[PDB]
C-alpha cells in the first residue's frame, strides 16, 4: 500500500475484483471437512475450488506479459 | 573602504551559503471522529474502498 | 551567488602614449589571470564537471580563452617586427 | 519536441483507441475470471499491444543510429 | 558527489520502500513456502525491484557517454 | 549575376540565449518516470525524449569544436 | 526557393575609383560570411533540423562548404601580402 | 559547387510512405516484410553518402594544407 | 520507385511461393465455418505450417545480406 | 587498373564459381523453402560467402592505408 | 578527495561482490572518477601548449 | 579493353615548348579527374548500386584510387614548385 | 609488481577461499550428482565464481583506459 | 629487465594452457602493464631528444 | 624465416601439443554414429577448447602489433 | 618516512663581481636540470609509477614544467647574444 | 659481456701530447668523424631489414634512440662547422 508500482496495480485489480472469494474458499473448505460424505457440501466445494484455481492462473501470466514488455523497452534505452 | 567592504560581503555570503534551514520537526494529530482504516465493504455491483 | 562589478574603470580622453600601455598592459593581465583562475575551479568543482549543460560552457571558456592569448601575442611581436625592420634598415 | 517524436506518435495516431480498449477489457475480465467469452477477447487486445510497443521501440531506435552515425561526420 | 549520484539518488528516492519491502516479503516467503497468497504478493516485488534496477544502471550509462564525448573536444 | 548578399539580424542571437526547452523537459520526463519505473507509457515516452538530447548535445559540441579551429588556423597561418 | 535575389548589372568601371572597388569586394564578403555563420548555427538548434537524418546530410555539406571558403580566403591573402614583403624588404 | 563554364529523392518518400501503412495496421505480416526492406536499404545509403562527402571534403583539405 | 537489391531478394520469394499466400487465407475460410472436420483441420495444420516457415526465412536472408553490406560500407573511410 | 584492383582480383579469380552458386541455391531454396536438404546446403554457401566478402574488403583496406602513408613520406 | 572515495567504495565491493546495492554505488563513483581524470589532464595540455607556442612565437 | 588507343612516334621528329607541354598535362588531368568524380557520385545515387555487395566492392576501390591519385600530384607539384623558389630567390 | 596487479588481488583477497571453494563443492558433487542438496550447494558457488570473474576483469579494463589516455598526452 | 621478462613467463604458462581462467586472468594484468610502460617511455624519449633539437635550430 | 609475432604465435601452436589433429579426430568419430552420448560430450570438450585457443591467439598478435606500431610512429 | 634526510645548511661564498655572478647562474641552473631529469627517468620506471592515475597526473607537470623552463633559458641566451652581434656589427 | 667488469688501471693518455701540427689534429677528426658516421647508418639499416629486429618492442626502442642519436651528432657538427667558417670571414671581410 505505501508505495506501488503499475505491476502492483494490475495484480490488485484482480484481489479486488474477486469481492469475497479469498475467504467463501476457506469457509468451504471446513464446512466439508466437518462431514467429508455430504454431497451438497461436496458439490459447493468443487466449483468455489476450481474458481479459485482459474483466478490465480490467470493473475500470474498477465504479470509476466507486463514485465517482458517492460525489459523489451528498457533494453533500448542504450 | 571599497576594498574591503566587497571582499568581507563576498565571503560572508559565501559562509552563510552553508548554514542549514531545512530542520524538519516531527507531528502526532489524533483523529477524533474517524478511523484511520481503509474501510471496504461489498457491492451488488463494485466492491467499494473507502481511502 | 555572490558578485561585484568596478564600473568607473576608464578614462577615454587622448592621453600620453607611456600610459596607454601601462592600462592595456594591467587590464589585460588581470583579466587573464581571472579567467585562468575560473577555469581551473570549474574541473576542480564535481558538480561542475560531471553535468553535460555545464561542461558544454567550459568548453566554450577554453576556446575563447586560447584564441584571445594567441592574437594578443601574435599582434605585440608584428609590432616589434614593425619597428626592427625600419631601424636596421 | 524533434523528428523522433514524431515517428513515435505515428504509431499512437496509427492505433485509435487500443490503450482504453485493453484497460477496459482487462476490468471487465477482471470481475468474472471464467467467461470465455470475455476472456478469448482479452487475449487477442493484449496480443496486439505487445507487438505495437515493440515495433515502436525498435523503429526510433534505428532512427538514433542513423542520426549519431551522421553526426560523427560534422568534425 | 556529482551529477550522475544525483541521477542515480532520484531513482532511489522515486521507490519509497521497496527495497525493505522485498526483504520483507522474501522472509515471509521462507517461513512457509508453500502459500499461494505469499507467493502471488511476491513475483509482483521481485519483477519490480528487477526493472528498477535495469533502468537506473541503463540512465546512468548513458550520461557517462554524453560527458565523455564533450570531454573529448576540450582538445 | 550574382547572389544577393542576405541581411543581418545582429543583435538577436547573443541575447536569445536563455534556459532550453529541451533540458527542461528532459528532467521533467526524468522526475515523472521515477516516480513509477514499470509503466510503459511513461517509458516509451522517456526513451524518445532521451535520445533526442543526445543527439543535439553532440552535434552541438562538435560544432562549436570546427568554428574554433578555423580561427587557430588562421592565426597560426599569419603568425 | 523560399526567398532570392540576385544582382544583374554591375557598375561601369569609368566611373568608381580603384579603392572602391576594393571596399565593395572586401564588404560582400564579410556579409555573406556573417550570413552564412549565422545560417548554420540556426539550422543546429531548430530541434526538427537537427533531429531528422534528411536536414542533418544538408547542414554536414554546408558546414563542410563554410570550411573550404575561409581557408582559401586566408592562404591567398597570406600569398598576396607575401609577394608585397619580397618585393619592397629585397 | 559548380566548376564556372564546364559543360554538364524517391527513396525518403517511399520510406515514408511504407511507415504511414504500417503504422495503421503494427499486425500485418505484409507490411512487417516490407517496411524491413524498405528501411533497411534507407538506412546503407544514407551511411554510403556521408562517408563520401567526408572523404572529399578531406582531400580538399589536404591540398590546402599542404601548399598552406 | 526504386527496387533496390534486397527488395529483389524479398521478391525471390514471393514470386517462389506464387500461391501460398491466398491458400492460406482460403483454407482458413474454409476452416471456420466448420471447425470440427477433419480433413480440414489436417489441411490447415499443413498450410499453416509452410507458411510461418516461408515467413521466417525471408526475414533471415534479408537480415544476412543487410549485415555483408554495412561492414563493407564502414570500410570506405 | 593498379595494384589495390590486383589485389581485389586475387580473391575473384580464387574464388571460381561461388558468386553463380549462391544465387542458383536461392533460386532452389525460393521454390521450395520447406526442404531441409535444400536449407542445409544453402547455410554453407551463404556462409562461405559472408567470410569471403568480410576478408576481400579488409585486406584492401590496410593496403590503402600503407600507400597513403608512403605517399606522405616523399614530402 | 574522490581518490580515497573510490579507494573504499572498491574495497566495500570486494567484500561482496554480488550485492546489488554495493554494485549501483561503485558504477557510478567510478565513472565520476574516469570524467575527473581525463578532463583534468586535457586542459593541463591546452594551457601548456599555449605557453610554448608563445615562445616558439618569438624565437 | 573497351576503347583503347594510344599515340605512336610522339617525339620521334616534332618537340613541344615547355609552354605547351604544361598545357596539354594540366587538360589532360583536370578533365580525366573531374569525371571521375561524377562516376563516383553517380554510383553512390542509383539504388541498385549502393545495395549490392558486388557492386559496393567495386565502388571501394574507385574511391581508393582516387585519392591516391589527386594526393600524389597535389605532393609532386609542390616539391617541384620548391626548386623553382630556391633557384629564383635570392 | 605494478597497481593493476593490486587492483586485481585486492578480489582474490576479498574471497577469501572461493577459488577452492568451487573445486571443492564439485568434487563432493561429482562422487553422486543426483543429490539435491549437493545441487543445490553447486548452484550457488557457481554463481557467485562467475560474477567474480567477470567484475574482476572488467575493472582492470576501465583502469587500463585511464592510464592510456593520460599516457596519450605526455606529447 | 624485470618487467619484460614477468610477461614471457606468464606467456609460457598461458600457452600451456589456455582454459585456466587464473593463468586467463593473470596474464591480462601482465600485458596491460608492459603495455603502458611501453608507451610512456617511448614518449618521454621524444621529449627529451626535440629539446635538443630546438636547441641546435635557435642558433643554427 | 620469420619475424617475433610468428615466434608469438608459434608458442601457442606448439604449446597445446595435438589439438589440432585431436579435433578433426573427434569429428571423424561422431560423423560416423550421431547418436552416441559419449563422442557428443567428446567433442563439445574438444571444439570449446578449440575455439578458446583461437581467441586468445589471434588477440595476443593484435595487442603486439599495437605496442609496435606506436613506438615506430615516433622514430620521426 | 623511511631512510629519508634533508641537508638544512648550505654553503655560501662571497659574490663580488659580475663574473661571480654569471658562474653562481649557470651553476644553479645546471644542477636544477640534472636533478630533474633523473627525477623524471625513475618515476617513468618505478612500476608503482607508470601505472598509477595519481602518479601519471604528477609526472606529466613535472616533464611540461621541464619543457617550458630549458626553452625560456634557451631563448634568452639567444637574445642577448644578438643584441651583442648586432651593437659590434653595427 | 654482463657477468664482467673491465677497468683500467689508470689512465694515461699520450693522446693528450700536443704533439702533432695543427693539421694533423684536423685529419684525424674528420678521418674519425667520416668512419663513425659510416658505420652508424650502415648499423641503422641492418636493424630495419632483419626481421626479427624490426618487429619486437625491445629491439624498436632501441632503434629509435640510435636514430635520435645519428641526428643530434650530424646537427652538431655541421653547426660547429659553420660557426668556424663564418668567424674567419668576419674577421677577413673587416
Ligand atoms: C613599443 C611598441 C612595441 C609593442 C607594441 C604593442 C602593440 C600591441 C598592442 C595590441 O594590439 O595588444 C593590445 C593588448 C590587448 O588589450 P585590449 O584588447 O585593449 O584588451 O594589450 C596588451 O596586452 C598590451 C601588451 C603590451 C606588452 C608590450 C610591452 C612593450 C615593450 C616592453 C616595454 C619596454
Ligand atoms: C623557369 C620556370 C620553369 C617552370 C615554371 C612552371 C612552374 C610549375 C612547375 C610545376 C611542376 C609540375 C610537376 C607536376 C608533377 C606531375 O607529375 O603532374 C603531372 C600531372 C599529370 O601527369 P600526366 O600523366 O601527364 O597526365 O599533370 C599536372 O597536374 C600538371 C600540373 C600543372 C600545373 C602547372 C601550373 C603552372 C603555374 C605556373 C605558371 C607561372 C609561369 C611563370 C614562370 C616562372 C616565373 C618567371
Ligand atoms: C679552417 C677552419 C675549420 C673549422 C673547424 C671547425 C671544427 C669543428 C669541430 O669542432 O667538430 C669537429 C668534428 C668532430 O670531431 P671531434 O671534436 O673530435 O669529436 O670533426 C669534423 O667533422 C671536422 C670536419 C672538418 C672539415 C673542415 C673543412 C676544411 C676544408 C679545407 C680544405 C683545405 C685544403
Amino acid at each position: 500500500t505505501p508505495w506501488s508500482g503499475y505491476l502492483d496495480d494490475v495484480s490488485a485489480k484482480f484481489d479486488t475484483g474477486v469481492d469475497n472469494l479469498q475467504t467463501q474458499v476457506t469457509e468451504a473448505l471446513d464446512k466439508l471437512a466437518a462431514k467429508p460424505s455430504d454431497p451438497a457440501l461436496l458439490a459447493a466445494y468443487q466449483s468455489k475450488l476450481s474458481e479459485y484455481n482459474l483466478y490465480r492462473n490467470a493473475q500470474s501470466n498477465t504479470v509476466k506479459v507486463f514485465k517482458d514488455i517492460d525489459a523489451a523497452i528498457i533494453q533500448n534505452f542504450r | 573602504y571599497v576594498d574591503m567592504v566587497v571582499n568581507a560581503a563576498t565571503m560572508m555570503d559565501k559562509q552563510n551559503d552553508g548554514i542549514e534551514l531545512g530542520r524538519q520537526k516531527i507531528g502526532v494529530m489524533r483523529l477524533n471522529n474517524t478511523f484511520v482504516g481503509d474501510r471496504t465493504y461489498n457491492l451488488r455491483d463494485q466492491k467499494m474502498v473507502i481511502p | 551567488i555572490g558578485q561585484a562589478v568596478n564600473i568607473r574603470s576608464m578614462e577615454t580622453d587622448i592621453v600620453s602614449l607611456d600610459d596607454r600601455l601601462l592600462q592595456a598592459f594591467s587590464g589585460s593581465a588581470i583579466a587573464t589571470a581571472v579567467d585562468k583562475q575560473t577555469i581551473t575551479n570549474r574541473i576542480e568543482d564535481p558538480n561542475l564537471v560531471t553535468d553535460p549543460k555545464e561542461l558544454a560552457i567550459s568548453q566554450e571558456m577554453i576556446s575563447d580563452y586560447n584564441l584571445y592569448v594567441s592574437m594578443v601575442s601574435t599582434l605585440t611581436r608584428k609590432g616589434v617586427g614593425a619597428v626592427e625592420t625600419l631601424l636596421r634598415s
